[PDB]
RNA sequence: ACAAUGGAUUCUGGUAUGUUCUAGCGCUUGUACUAAGUCUCAUGUACUAACAUCGAUUGC
């Protein structure tokens, strides 16, 4: 029954090592952005705001995605004349981020 | 028997949309341009913006039927089977993709 | 995973737009700079008196593993 | 001045040429100061 | 067809080509005809590449031409794979087109050794019973023989672990483990399967076979039995070699001397002449044929014997992931295979020498013959066959015609198959080692008679037993054209001159045989000794795998691996390196080898560092130990003349240089020669 | 249509997919009859 | 020293060769202790194997069993490839 | 009557690799008691060498 249970054990195993320790280090990762954040929250509680790091770069050219819309591609110009919707999209988004 | 080609799905697609809106106005029936800018050359329809509107509720309700019609699907078919042995969900979903080939 | 095959190769459309580094390469030295234009003993004992498209089932493979084995 | 530009101040030129570690170096570092062929031999037409 | 389509029929491009080095057939159930149709080009394609990297590789390992140490591995695993998939297409050839022997054949061949163990009234062998006198004795001969693997070797795996244990359990309780045996022999029918290897040899690829350990111990103690109850019984005639009484190099000396002891074959005063035959039998083993076999064996033994012997070869042959039957070829892996394999040769040996014939040579059955010799002159001046005698798949046979009868056995192959531009002499294969003097002369007369004499040979024996062929064969005619007899016994090149047939009787050196009649005490021939020239790749290709196997060896048993190699070399052949050029060159290129290795171990090949006293000092005091050959004048004397004729020594190559002089000793004024 | 790839050599996922999926017809001809039946009368004669 | 096989190591061994195949038996061995990458590849191939069929021979094949017997005395890994049988279930 | 003399050395070698290490503020809201360092030797443990180990004779 012991070797009954170890082999039941190693064939329901399918992952690797690099594949498990990937999962530990996401985890532990996942955790450590929560931790900050409920930092961040009880601060705040306090009144000192204190702002996210960024991830630093690894290396040169390395981009930050938030600060801006990257390798933009516009739709192609149209005969439709989108001058209103882009109006109602821009208060629409405006609002949202209110 | 056999599969249906793409062109005789998109028709029958249209053909189900049609008689959607055909009852959808019939639903309604039941309770009661062109400009071309010259400078631009730009070209701006006026249209209702109800129709608009109806357009993009039935759009994101046809999105969440068939969300919910394959999420049940999703629910009901990992509690079908559980003879054969698997060891995850993927291992279940491919010995069942098995069993479409025989 | 980590162990892949290609979906697609590596273009030449991403290292044309690159800019380049002039490194000085030992083969793109100058050579070959100028170019040719064309103008009753026998009775006692018991018996008395082609090319084929395949590489195993080939005659010179027959022959190479009676040697190469012994 | 190439040695120090590329960071490798662990590494001691003497005046007769000589290219000596002045410390137990790590191998990242051992990695990052292996000089090549032309830098030694460079080095030694200098020293001849 | 998307991304994910294209991905999963890519994996039946990878699972074909392991079903191909398999040997598996490729057969997917429901695949589409024009996709199959698609992958089974591409494995061809890529079998194509495969096939022909074998072979090209291994011309290069062969030349020594610089092959990596991984791919000597890959050129290894390839052949392997190579062979059993050539083993495995001929099995289902006899398997569809029936035995290859005719049943007019097999009923001869039965015939011949009912009517040969009849006039020798052989007492076939029995079951050995429970009460049988040496049955102790037998049992701790097999269990020895089984143990001197493993005093060797130090560490072992689960399955050495497994034998050693069941011979303990053997010596422990002797009269248990013949009951097992006894019992094994009775009833066992189906055994467990032998997993293949093969040993690399740089010029070919050896097989080795793997029987499971309490299969071992069965097999193990049938073969001390079927080889000490033949020789009790005398089954095997004295032509039959190795010969549990002589070393091969006794072999060579005294089939050497038997020519010369038997009368009038060097008087050349008429027309008279002598013919010495060699052919290997090709693939012997290969086309042994089980139910021929078990019939055969049920003459000279008990059939429950018989039966085991024919259904332990019977099983299952197991490599990486090929796997097969044996439905019809012999293993020589097995224990007992030494048995058959010259039981097998034995009807072979009557097919050649016929009934009346093999008992002239083998003599009566109450007092037989020693190895040659007749039991009177008369019986041997009839029918021309003079000394038989036949190694394990090579044969020797020596014919003396008058002129008369060579002229008959001459014309009537020239009936057959005639040559109008007489071109006989073409490819007639002779000795490329000898001199163009010492050599057979290509003479009209003798070489018509050389394949006269090979046709009327391998008529004799069916293609269905063994492959007899030209290109294996090697035959030297004596005449008053030819003055030399040649011949290839164990590794050993053998030239023979007659006394009156030499210009002048000059001295020799140990090289040479001094030939000596019986009866006058006097020396009438002498036998020019060389080492072969596949003896001496051998002996190269065992100094590879000296080198090729060491990693990051230790430098003592690089020099201890040299020297049990060395004295392997000139322990056996002894006197016959002296004659050899190609040898001498080999020894001083091998010895260095082993020396830069030990310079290699160290970051410096430079001479001054390492002396003759690192390397060649005992290791009592610190040294290597390396036993020299090759601190030794190497003889050169005029390449352009020396194929002509032979030149004698008349110049001296330098064979290893140093600074200091020492005249390193070497083993061969160590070991007394064979002579 | 194409069936899917089970290997028996593989299995990067570890999948349990089932025995059936993981892993002649001709008779022996007279040659083998004949061989035999000949090597029995051969053996019968040498008997009598 | 030689164990016997139990069923459950018969049932770890299905599971196994369901998981890795039958091209690897010293990973299929390591989760069975007490037995040796041979000794489960051989009891694959002869009893756990469900291509095998452990039944009852009919009439004609107990009549084309001695015919065979006689056809290849006695050759029995030969004679069960015919029979499409075990070689020690035609013995 | 023989004068014949090849070599040669550097580099690529189990902790590798990976992460974090805000001091110096960007305007508005919010008098709770005494163990130093270096060198050498010995012993204990852990890691490591992808180090090595069977060559030969007996008094019942």
């Amino acid at each position: 029954k012991e070797m009954l249970a170890e082999a039941r054990a190693r064939l329901l195993n399918t992952q690797g090592k690099k594949a498990t320790r990937k999962i530990r280090e996401r985890m532990l990762e996942e955790s450590k952005r929560i931790a900050e954040l409920q930092k961040r929250r009880e601060l705040k509680q306090a009144g000192i705001n204190v702002a996210i790091k960024k991830p630093k770069k690894k290396y040169g050219t390395d981009i930050d995605y938030n600060e801006d819309i990257v390798y933009e591609q516009a739709p192609m110009p149209g005969i439709y004349d989108t001058s209103t919707e882009d109006r109602q999209i821009k208060k629409k988004f405006e609002q949202f981020e209110r | 028997r056999g599969g249906i080609s793409y062109d005789q799905l998109a028709k029958l697609s249209y053909e189900k949309t049609l008689r959607n809106l055909a009852t959808q106005t019939q639903n309604s029936s039941k309770q009661d341009k062109v400009q071309k800018d010259t400078k631009t050359g730009k070209i701006t329809i006026a249209d209702d913006d109800k129709l608009v509107n109806k357009l993009a509720v039935s759009l994101q309700s046809e999105s969440k039927k068939r969300y919910e019609a394959r999420k049940r699907q999703m629910q009901n078919a990992k509690t079908l089977y559980g003879v054969e042995s698997f060891i995850n969900d993927k291992n279940k979903q491919f010995n069942e993709k098995l069993s479409r080939e025989s | 995973t980590s162990h892949r095959p290609q979906l697609e190769a590596r273009s030449g459309a991403k290292a044309a737009a690159y800019t380049p580094t002039g490194i000085e390469h030992a083969r793109l030295l100058p050579g070959h700079t100028t170019l040719k234009y064309r103008k009753s003993w026998r009775k006692g004992t018991a018996f008395g008196r082609g090319y084929i498209n395949d590489m195993t089932k080939s005659e010179y493979h027959q022959e190479f593993l009676h040697k190469h084995v012994r | 001045l190439l040695i120090h530009r590329k960071g490798l101040t662990y590494l001691h030129l003497d005046y007769n040429f000589n290219l000596k570690p002045t410390k137990t170096l790590t191998t990242k570092e051992r990695k990052k100061s292996r000089l090549g062929n032309s830098f030694h031999l460079m080095r030694e037409l200098l020293k001849m | 067809i998307r991304q994910k389509k294209a991905r999963t029929i890519l994996q039946h491009l990878s699972e074909a080509w392991r079903c191909w080095k398999a040997n598996i057939p490729w057969d997917v159930p429901g695949m589409p005809a024009p996709i199959k149709k698609i992958i089974e080009r591409y494995i061809k394609s890529k079998a194509d590449a495969w096939v022909s990297a074998a072979h090209y590789n291994r011309e290069r390992i062969k030349r020594g031409a610089h092959v990596e140490k991984t791919m000597v591995k890959k050129n290894l695993g390839r052949l392997t794979r190579l062979w059993i998939k050539n083993e495995q297409e001929r099995q289902r050839q006899i398997q569809k087109n029936g035995p290859e022997i005719t049943p007019e054949e097999a009923t001869t061949i039965f015939s011949v050794m009912v009517e040969w163990l009849e006039s020798r009234s052989f007492s076939p062998i029995p079951f050995p019973p429970l009460t049988y006198k040496n049955d102790t004795k037998i049992l701790v001969l097999a269990l020895e023989d089984l143990k001197d693997v493993y005093a060797s070797k130090v560490r072992l795996n689960a399955s050495e672990r497994e034998e050693l244990a069941l011979i303990e359990e053997a010596y422990d309780n002797p009269h248990d483990t013949l009951n097992r045996i006894k019992k094994y022999l009775l009833t066992q029918r189906v055994f467990k399967p032998v997993d293949i290897t093969m040993m690399e040899n740089y010029q070919n690829i050896s097989p080795v076979y793997s029987v499971d350990p309490l299969e071992k111990i069965t097999d193990a103690y049938l073969d001390q039995y079927l080889w000490y109850e033949a020789d009790q019984r005398k089954l095997f005639p004295n032509w039959i070699k190795p010969s549990d009484s002589e070393i091969p190099p006794l072999l060579v000396y005294k089939w050497t001397q038997g020519i010369n002891n038997l009368s009038e074959i060097w008087d050349v005063s008429r027309g008279q002449s002598a013919v010495l035959l060699e052919t290997t039998l090709g693939e012997m083993a290969e086309k042994i044929d089980f139910t021929l076999l078990n019939r055969l064996l049920r003459l000279i033994v008990d059939p429950n014997i018989a039966d085991y012997i024919t259904a332990k070869n019977n099983v299952v042959i197991n490599f990486k992931d090929m796997s097969h039957v044996n439905k019809y070829g012999l293993i020589r892996g097995l224990k007992f295979a030494s048995f058959i394999f010259q039981y097998y040769g034995l009807v072979i040996d009557l097919l050649l020498l016929g009934q009346e014939r093999a008992t002239d040579l083998a003599g009566p059955a109450n007092n037989p013959n020693e190895f040659m010799q007749f039991k009177s002159k008369e019986v041997e001046k009839a029918h021309p066959i003079r000394l038989y005698t036949r190694y394990l798949d090579r044969i020797y046979m020596l014919f003396h015609f008058e002129e008369d009868e060579g002229e008959e056995l001459t014309d009537e192959y020239l009936a057959e198959n005639p040559d109008p531009n007489f071109e006989n002499s073409i490819g007639y294969n002779n000795r490329k080692c000898w001199p163009k003097d010492s050599r057979m002369r290509l003479i009209r007369q003798d070489v018509n008679l050389g394949r006269a004499v090979f046709w009327e040979i391998q008529s004799r024996v069916p293609t269905s037993l063994t492959s007899i062929k030209w290109e294996n064969a090697f035959v030297s005619v004596y005449s008053k054209n030819n003055p030399n007899l040649l011949f290839s016994m164990c590794g050993f090149e053998v030239r023979i001159l007659p006394r009156q047939r030499m210009e002048e009787v000059v001295s020799n050196d140990e090289g040479v045989w001094d030939l000596v009649d019986e009866r006058t005490k006097q020396r009438t021939a002498k036998a020019y000794l060389k080492v072969s020239e596949e003896e001496i790749k051998k002996f190269d290709s065992r100094i590879r795998g000296i080198l090729m196997a060491s990693g990051s060896t230790t430098f003592t048993k690089v020099a201890a691996k040299w020297n049990t190699s060395l004295i392997s070399l000139f322990t056996y052949f002894r006197e016959a390196i002296v004659a050899t050029e190609p040898l001498l060159d080999i020894l001083v290129k091998g010895e260095t080898r082993i020396q830069n290795r030990v310079k290699l171990g160290l970051n410096s090949k430079m001479p001054t560092r390492f002396p003759p006293a690192v390397f060649y000092t005992p290791k009592e005091l610190g040294g290597l130990g390396m036993i020299s050959a090759s601190h030794i004048l190497i003889p050169a004397s005029d390449l352009s003349w020396s194929k002509q004729t032979d030149t004698g020594i008349t110049h001296f190559r330098a064979g290893m240089t140093h600074e200091d002089e020492k005249l390193i000793p070497t083993i061969f004024r160590y070991i007394t020669t064979w002579e | 249509k194409i069936p899917a790839a089970v290997s028996n050599w593989k299995n990067p996922n570890g999948y349990t997919v089932a025995l059936e999926r993981r892993v002649e017809n001709n008779t022996i001809n007279d040659g083998f009859m004949k061989l035999s039946e000949a090597l029995e009368n051969a053996d019968k004669k040498a008997r009598q | 020293k030689g164990g016997v096989w139990t069923n459950v190591e018969d049932q770890i061994l299905k599971a196994a060769v369901q998981k890795y195949g039958t091209h690897q038996w010293s990973k299929v061995a390591s989760l069975l202790q007490k037995k040796t990458a041979r000794q489960s590849e051989l009891r694959w191939n002869e009893y756990l194997n469900p291509k095998l069929n452990f039944t009852e021979f009919s009439k004609e094949e107990d009549a084309q069993l001695l015919d065979l017997a006689r056809e290849l005395p006695n050759q029995w890994r030969t004679i069960a490839d015919m029979m499409a049988r075990p070689a020690q279930v035609c013995v």
